[PDB]
């Protein structure tokens, strides 16, 4: 939602709809001035939000010789239902393998 | 908070299925781990236009249409459907106005979760309509007299849409899978020698 | 001489001697719960004092040096906040027993 | 010369040593105390008294004509204040007055203030002695020693510095209040004149210590929480009441329209929450008043300042009150812009782009020394004096009697008693609430060392606000680097709240001679006189938290400001702060920052080209080689760790520090090998054991009449050298003797941290001390009330023991006063004794008898006893490393282990003390000193053989193990530090090699 302003008073515009033509139009509240709208959105929020996954430490990896591979529940495109996969938290791993 | 914890042991072996233990470890978490609606959202757009012709109601009670867009990858990651979201939203908004609350949301619409609405996002986001679900309406004030004083009443039910739960028990605060090392270095157990 | 003045088995006084022939170790963490997280975050930031101007190896809170060979001023300051926190912890309160 | 090599490290380290010793030659170590008191006397005393014109409305009556309001409303005003040097106001040729007179006579070393008041009450508004009021007595203010008022400062060295009131160790930053030596402690306050951003209700804040009508803008309050409301900005409480929304205070100040107020704030655009917040602000604004219609339709809502206030701010509550917001700003078209800047700061803090204000970061803190504290106390007692005076002027309505305007109404004893109780009681005025009191201020001055006085004169103190999450208020914060000390602190009730000012630390005083016009010559376009919106993304230049202009390309502008400061064209105590992210420039001309000097890496290096044999510090601040830098300015400077090798590895440095051991305090910087010990041990040594060791006392013991003066016989300096002890050149910073220490098992007497000495060494004078205690009494004047006369006499009728008393009531000057005798004969004429007597444990030879008095004849008596003590079998000692013990066993000489030269140790300690307590610095110190004091063989030819000798155990720059062990190889001894001994009983070879070598030990007070 970008703010819009009046061309006579340069105050903030107030959206206001009369159902004579089924049309939205921005109106000013200062003098009397009105004009026709262009956009659609009356309000926009983008509310907010603009590891705690379980780890093991006793399994072989592919690249690094570590025990860790974090496992979370997934349902992949070639998988089925509940599946587990193992990629090490080391960035040397980079590889996702099935059991 | 010490009066609320419960430890759960799970020992049903089968002996040789090879990671049936860790599959047992996590599905019982999946039945209990709480996920909500307010976490997977991105934005929230009410808009008088784009559904003027979709407003087919003979007296024109329908003007405002609040989108609540999701993010696709988290809805596709944890295997969360879209129609069960409709199920869990509709029955909750029914079963809480059946509760003695108000008569403010009796005429809730809760239309459909579509995963592709339209080429939206006038104010700059520039995405291509990826889970824009729950495209509701709020015609409670039939023949809406004032546009701005009705938009605020479409912002007293957006919170109760955000605060609902999708997959998991509503009573559970958390659930954690930890401690692959039962030796004597850890806390008090009932059994572990084996 | 060092076999005969120290009890070999005890964990209490076998790391004290590595703090003066070996290295100290982990002097800073956010789990030593008396100084707040802000002190940790700007002590991590203060590693611009010739530690980012020259290096990025090692880490803040890790001292690679020992008491016998001496501490250059950053890890001396980190050791000072650690010893200060132990003084504050073992000094305050104690009326609960 | 651009390489900066070829004038390398022996030149640069020599220059750093010369610069540091010239620093202490110019400033000393009590510089800040003296500067703040001197500034108060020179400027702030006259600055306090300019208050008002003293109107008087005299409301008593109106029934009748002869008691109408027909007697004249008076007028009187203050002029100049004149402060004398302190004199002893006796009749028949008054005398000059000294601090030793004040100590020995139990009076206050104070000076008289005289004010040039003018009064011109004159009957012309009924329906003069401006002259003859030049010198009016107004209180008596105490005087700091070595001030611009003390009489011990006009002569430099050998005219008459020898007066009768001196020591060669005293530098005098103290007071004398009724016989006692008082000393202020530096307080710590928040830096006002700065915007402060909270986050629990999001309430960005414009503080002002003066002008107690000043406001905050708060965005995280919605007034309700039913379903939810949008966060809207309310300009909350403004005149200690009267909340207003933000837009009424926009259109009261004459904003033309919207979309310029959005450009006055000028946030990012997008970030919906911000624009939702401001449209909710407008929608809240028009709900309480129809604004922006006339010049009075919006300004008329500013109405709560009239009746709904509870406290109407003066008379004419209108646009006259618009000089209660932002007095440093001059017209409304800048005040509107500064309100927009405040709101932009709040919005930028909400989105996580500007971090909130951390209180314990010392760039947000101003330290109040003696000047500001005397400001505060004198304002309190002067306001009480003004009220007490104007109530006294009103009692003479319509009949004069005693009308002489002065010396009948203005009582000096009010301010006198006030300033006396402030020092004597500790009831110090709180800096905020003008009715309560605070306590953690002026204390006593220790005298046991000459180092305890130095430590006691350099301290700063955080108060206790409330114990609910004080946060990091007792932990070293990275802004302490170079200014306060991060090793030494007290422990206990105030661990980490009292901090020690470092060696090279300095405190700014004030900058007069205003510098707004001085900034135009490098950039600094001036601020406009209309909203409009011509303001680009140009940087902002604030002056003490005040818009005075706007510049662009600030990377050149602050470079030119620093170049004008280094050429001695801008004042030296001015910080230049370039914030590149927030697009902002701050300039500080403030009273109470913390400054320290640094080497500027010049591109020409005049030291190569000129080379004189002298460098005054005023001279090195003119060529810009050194530079006084605050805390704000330093974080924009990448500083190396010394010329040693570190300014030679690169050229990415813009400054250099003189040496790294100047980071520490006055008492921690002289400890050998001080970065090798555990931090707890260095805290012990540098806070308690250095302050207690027996050593030097004074260089005129005939005048110090105090309880328990103590002193050694043969004090010494250590064998090693540190940087700070060499630049300071005070051998009174070391109080102990160079004992020889061998680590070995004795027969079981040195267990559990106990030590074993040598009786032969004790009999040649080693550690032999000498104490002097003083006994005091008093009686009235001579005969007056202004029988109970307890006049000092003998009373020959044999009350107690009178073998040594004379006829006057006091003993003679060679007596041998015993376990329990009569020490002062304070007996009356016929009644029983009131005489002072010794208790069970005091005795000794009489040293002197001092008999002084007071103004009202209050005769004072002083008797000092002397004793000589050798250290007994219960006394306590310690090393330089927090390694203390008790002397448990004194051993005869021929039983110690002896080397092939026949050397015997003086102190033997247990080897179970070292692997646990983690002090290898004591072993390294012993090896270093043993390598110093030994001779050096193979001296014939090829060298003078005594020039590659290390004597420097500077703390953060210390010799390596290979240096020490190769020195011990050169001196002839074994490389491992050990030494072969033979036993003193069996006489044959002890199998285990013994570690020996000298160490500086200390002897502590509270003997037993
Ligand atoms: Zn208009
Ligand atoms: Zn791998
Ligand atoms: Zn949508």
């Amino acid at each position: 939602s970008t703010m819009k302003f009046c061309r006579e008073c340069n105050n903030i515009l107030y959206p206001k709809e009369d159902r004579e033509q089924s049309i939205l139009l921005y109106a000013c509240r200062n003098c009397d001035h009105q004009e026709a709208a262009d956009d659609n959105c009356v309000y926009r929020n983008e509310v907010h939000h603009s590891p705690t996954l379980p780890r093991t430490k006793a399994v072989r990896c592919a690249k690094c010789q570590h025990g860790e591979a974090v496992f979370f529940q997934a349902t992949a495109r070639g998988e089925e239902g509940m599946t587990l996969f193992f990629v090490c938290c080391n960035p040397n791993c980079g590889h996702r393998w099935r059991e | 908070t010490n009066d609320r914890r419960v430890i759960l042991y799970l020992n049903e072996c089968r002996c040789g299925k090879k990671y049936c233990q860790e599959n047992s470890a996590y599905t019982v978490r999946n039945k209990l781990k709480k996920v909500s609606l307010k976490d997977t959202a991105v934005e929230f757009l009410v808009e008088y236009r784009k559904q003027q012709a979709i407003s087919e109601i003979f007296g024109m009670d329908i003007c405002l249409h609040g989108h609540i867009h999701l993010n696709k990858t988290l809805l596709e990651g944890w295997n969360i459907s879209m129609q069960d979201i409709l199920q869990r939203c509709e029955d909750a908004i029914n079963s809480l106005v059946q509760k003695k609350k108000k008569k403010a949301e009796d005429f809730k619409k809760m239309n459909l979760s579509v995963s592709e609405c339209c080429s939206f996002r006038g104010p700059g986001s520039s995405k291509d309509s990826d889970m824009p679900c729950l495209m509701f309406s709020s015609y409670n004030a039939t023949d809406p007299d004032l546009e701005r004083t009705l938009d605020v009443l479409c912002n007293t039910i957006y919170p109760v849409l955000l605060e609902t739960v999708i997959k998991g028990d509503p009573r559970i605060a958390s659930a954690n899978i930890i401690w692959n090392s039962p030796e004597t270095t850890t806390w008090i157990r009932s059994l572990h020698a084996s | 001489s060092m076999r005969n003045l120290i009890d070999i088995k005890s964990n209490s006084a076998i790391n004290k001697l590595v703090q003066q022939i070996g290295f100290l170790g982990l002097q800073l963490s956010d789990k030593k719960k008396l100084y707040t997280k802000t002190l940790v975050e700007d002590m991590a930031q203060f590693y611009k004092k010739k530690y980012v101007s020259t290096s990025s190896s090692g880490d803040f809170g890790i001292v690679k040096g020992c008491f016998f060979h001496g501490l250059d001023p950053y890890e001396e300051m980190a050791h000072s906040v650690a010893a200060r926190e132990v003084i504050v912890r073992s000094s305050r309160g104690l009326a609960e027993p | 010369e651009v390489d900066l090599r070829d004038l390398g490290e022996p030149f640069l380290q020599s220059f750093c040593k010369k610069a540091a010793t010239s620093f202490f030659d110019e400033y000393g170590l009590v510089s800040h105390q003296l500067n703040s008191y001197n500034f108060f006397i020179e400027h702030g005393l006259q600055s306090v008294f300019e208050s008002s014109g003293e109107m008087l409305v005299e409301p008593s009556f109106d029934p009748t004509k002869n008691k109408d309001h027909e007697w004249r409303y008076a007028t009187v005003k203050f002029g100049e204040v004149s402060v004398d040097k302190p004199t002893l106001y006796s009749d028949d040729k008054e005398l000059v007055f000294l601090p030793w007179h004040a100590r020995l006579q139990n009076m206050t070393y104070s000076a008289r203030m005289k004010v040039n008041v003018d009064v011109e009450v004159f009957v012309k508004k009924v329906v003069i002695l401006s002259k003859k009021t030049q010198d009016i007595p107004i209180g008596r203010i105490p005087v700091m020693v070595k001030s611009v008022l003390c009489n011990t400062t006009e002569k430099g060295k050998n005219g008459e510095s020898y007066r009768k009131g001196e020591c060669a160790f005293d530098q005098g930053g103290y007071f004398v209040i009724k016989g006692a030596e008082k000393v202020f402690i530096a307080q710590e306050q928040i830096c006002t004149k700065r915007l402060w951003i909270s986050n629990s209700p999001w309430t960005v804040s414009y503080r002002s210590e003066t002008k107690r009508n000043r406001f905050i803008v708060r965005l995280s309050e919605n007034q309700k929480a039913e379903d939810f409301k949008r966060k809207e900005k309310v300009l909350t409480v403004y005149f200690l009441s009267t909340e207003i929304p933000v837009w009424v205070l926009f259109f009261a100040l004459g904003v033309a329209s919207d979309k310029e107020a959005v450009d006055l704030i000028a946030f990012d655009g997008g970030d919906a929450s911000i624009t939702n917040s401001v449209v909710a602000s407008i929608q809240e604004a028009d709900s309480v008043c129809e604004d922006f219609r006339h010049g009075r339709n919006a300004l008329a809502y500013v109405e709560q300042q009239i009746k709904g206030t509870k406290f109407p701010p003066g008379e004419s509550v209108d646009e006259c009150l618009s000089l209660y917001l932002f007095p440093g700003l001059k017209s409304l078209t800048q005040k509107a812009r500064f309100l927009g800047y405040m709101v932009k700061c709040l919005f930028s803090a909400y989105a996580g782009k500007r971090k909130c204000e951390n209180r314990d970061n010392f760039r947000n803190k101003r330290i109040e020394l003696a000047g500001e504290l005397l400001e505060r106390e004198l304002r309190v007692h002067l306001a009480h004096a003004r009220r007490t005076m104007t109530k006294a002027m009103q009692r003479h309505l319509t009949g004069d009697g005693d009308l002489k305007p002065i010396e009948h109404y203005l009582d000096a004893s009010i301010i006198t008693n006030g300033l006396s109780r402030a020092f004597s009681t500790g009831a110090w005025c709180h800096p905020f609430r003008k009715m309560e009191r605070v306590s953690g201020v002026v204390a006593n001055l220790g005298r046991a060392n000459p180092l305890q006085s130095l430590i006691d004169l350099r301290r700063t103190r955080q108060q206790v606000l409330y114990t609910g999450r004080v946060g990091d208020a007792r932990y070293p914060h990275p802004s302490h680097w170079g200014r306060l000390c991060f090793l030494s602190t007290p422990d206990g009730e105030n661990c980490g709240l009292v901090k020690n000012l470092s060696l090279l630390g300095l405190v700014s005083t004030q900058i007069m001679e205003p510098v707004v016009e001085e900034l135009f010559d490098s950039g600094m376009e001036e601020l406009m006189d209309d909203t409009s919106t011509p303001l680009s993304g140009k940087h902002k230049v604030l002056l003490n938290g005040d818009w005075v202009g706007v510049c662009s390309d600030s990377d050149y502008f602050v470079a030119d400001l620093k170049s004008r400061r280094r050429q001695s064209e801008l004042p030296r105590q001015m910080e230049i702060k370039l914030d590149k992210d927030d697009k902002e420039v701050r300039i500080f001309t403030d009273a109470g920052r913390l400054l320290r000097p640094l080497l500027v890496v010049e591109n020409l290096h005049k030291l190569k080209q000129s080379k004189p044999s002298k460098y005054t510090f005023e001279h090195l601040l003119d060529q810009g080689i050194l530079e006084l830098i605050g805390i704000e300015e330093e974080e924009d400077c990448t500083t190396a760790w010394g010329t040693k090798q570190l300014l030679k590895q690169q050229k990415s440095y813009t400054h250099c520090e003189l040496d790294l051991s100047f980071l520490l305090g006055v008492s921690c910087a002289i400890v050998p090998f001080a970065n090798h010990d555990h931090g707890r041990r260095v805290l012990y040594q540098s806070q308690k054991h250095c302050q207690q060791a027996i050593g030097f006392c004074s260089t005129n013991p005939n005048i110090r009449c105090d309880t328990l003066s103590q002193q050694l016989f043969y004090p010494q300096r250590p064998l090693f050298k540190t940087m700070a002890s060499e630049c300071l050149q005070k051998d009174v910073l070391f109080n102990g003797q160079n004992a020889i220490v061998a680590v070995n098992v004795h027969l079981g007497f040195n267990q559990e941290d106990s030590i074993v000495m040598n009786k032969a060494s004790l009999e040649r004078g080693m550690f032999r001390s000498e104490q002097i205690r003083s006994y005091k009494a008093d009686v009235d004047s001579k005969d007056s009330e202004k029988d109970e006369v307890v006049q000092f006499g003998k009373t020959h009728s044999k009350i107690g023991r009178v073998d040594s008393l004379d006829d006057d009531g006091f003993p003679f000057v060679g007596a041998n006063m015993h376990s329990g005798d009569i020490v002062i004969g304070r007996c009356t004429e016929s009644g029983t004794d009131h005489s002072v007597k010794l208790k069970h444990t005091e005795r000794g030879i009489v040293q002197k008898v001092v008999l002084s008095s007071n103004d009202d004849g209050k005769n004072y008596a002083t008797v000092s006893l002397r004793q000589v003590r050798s250290p007994c079998l219960g006394d306590k000692f310690s090393s330089m490393h927090g390694q203390k013990g008790v002397l448990g066993y004194i051993e005869e000489q021929e039983n110690f282990a002896f080397t092939n030269q026949g050397i015997v140790p003086d102190i033997v300690i247990n080897p179970h003390a070292f692997p646990s307590r983690q002090t290898p610095g004591q072993l390294l110190e012993a090896a270093l000193s043993k390598g110093i004091a030994c001779p050096m063989q193979k001296k014939k030819g090829k060298s003078d053989a005594y020039s590659k000798v290390t004597r420097h155990a500077t703390p953060f720059s210390t010799p390596s193990v290979d240096d020490i062990t190769d020195q011990l190889h050169r001196a002839g001894f074994s490389r491992s530090g050990n030494e072969r001994v033979y036993n003193g009983r069996t006489g044959e070879m002890m199998r285990s090699l013994i570690f020996m070598g000298p160490n500086f030990y200390q002897r502590l007070i509270h003997m037993s």
